[PDB]
């Protein structure tokens, strides 16, 4: 039992027809301190997975090492680690579900809210969430922490069931997850502007951006609003 | 009198311990395999016997990876070299965990040495029935 310390806040993520997007912003927040700014909390395993954390960041470090060590583990004795035998997300997916539910057993959880992102060996997409109470669930959408309230609701109106995953164009989707990170900046405390974005498609493999920034704000109208009532200058 | 080698860690008359010798033997009636160092990097290679056409080429593999940037590959009693293998595995984990880099040769090389010494010292384990050749690229 324990309290988180250094946080992230959401990640958020959908599929669309031949892939999957996954985002977080880059700020590491120590309460109400806005304290680290050069946080990456999108990993990537292999080239067919992104590993995104939310939540307390020295946890995030030590599932971080998790994952590099189960590459190294994955590679030994195994000629076929580049092919047929290379780590699936689903792998990587029970693994830490595994791991999140020991450990909220034991009563000292891994204070964390994670997606699994990725394209399976036969074209697959896989998205999948597992939290620090060991909760699992899938859906054409997932977010995490404020996500969940905000990026949801926005993303769900573009895929909003299973039939219409085909349907949507990475065109369509990046753009909804660029808005949603947007959104986010207009109405969590605990955000950044700046963000990592990453793709995982089945055709292009895996686009992985960073140091992306929210664009394109609506701040003008603020001129307008004085007092909060009967002010009138 | 005699009997000096039928016990592990028991000092012959001469200084010697004769069950190690005894592994040697093991290792000398063993497949060849070699190491060479080049100027930026290390090359391994290795004899394996083809006992018959029944035997998937390519398939059962000897040389094998620690870490990341450590082969290794050995010639004598097969499963002793994977015990081998192993422990360098376990070991080389161990020292990343802690120190964050991946192991150094040398330091690598040691906690081997450690180990296979170790099993010189009681006579509740046979010494290791292998010659192992191995290496890497490190920080220097």
């Amino acid at each position: 039992t324990q309290q988180p310390i250094v946080t992230g806040t959401s990640v958020i993520s959908m599929k669309y027809d031949n892939g999957v997007i996954i985002a977080a912003d880059n700020l590491g927040s120590y309460g109400s301190l806005l304290r680290f700014n050069g946080v990456e909390r999108l990993i990537p395993v292999g080239d067919n997975t992104v590993v995104g954390i939310s939540g307390d960041i020295s946890d995030m470090q030590h599932i971080e090492r998790l994952l590099k060590d189960l590459v190294t583990e994955n590679a030994y004795d195994n000629p076929l680690a580049d092919a047929e035998e290379a780590l699936e997300p689903s792998y990587i997916f029970e693994y830490l579900a595994t791991v999140m539910y020991q450990r909220r057993s034991k009563m000292n959880p891994l204070w964390n809210a994670i997606i699994v992102a990725g394209v399976q060996s036969n074209g697959d997409q896989f998205l999948r969430y597992v939290n620090l109470l060991g909760v699992t669930y899938s859906s054409p959408t997932l977010a995490t922490g404020f996500g969940a309230h905000m990026a949801n609701p926005l993303l769900r109106k573009v895929v909003d069931r299973e039939s219409d995953i085909p349907k949507t164009t990475v065109q369509v989707a990046e753009e909804a997850i660029v808005n949603a990170m947007r959104v986010l900046y207009y109405r969590d405390a605990r955000s950044s502007r700046n963000f990592s974005l990453a793709i995982i498609d089945k055709n292009t493999g895996l686009t992985f951006k960073k140091n992306l920034q929210v664009e394109n704000m609506k701040w003008d109208f603020a001129k307008d609003i004085k007092g909060y009532g009967t002010q009138k200058i | 009198g005699t009997g000096y080698d039928l016990s592990n860690s028991v000092f012959s008359p001469d200084g010697r311990n004769f069950q190690v010798e005894y592994a040697v033997k093991a290792v000398e009636n063993g497949t060849t395999s070699i190491g060479i160092k080049c100027n930026d990097g290390v090359v391994f290679a290795v004899e394996k016997l083809i006992t018959s056409k029944l035997l998937v080429p390519q398939k059962n593999v000897k040389i094998q990876v620690v870490d990341r940037h450590i082969g290794c590959v050995y010639s004598g009693l097969i499963p002793d070299g994977r015990h081998l293998v192993n422990r360098g595995r376990e070991e080389a984990a161990s020292f990343k965990k802690l120190y964050k880099t991946p192991i150094p040769i040398p330091a690598f090389a040691d906690r081997l040495g450690q180990y296979v010494q170790a099993h010189t010292l009681y006579n509740s384990v046979r010494p290791f029935g292998v010659s192992t050749i191995f290496g890497g690229v490190d920080k220097n």
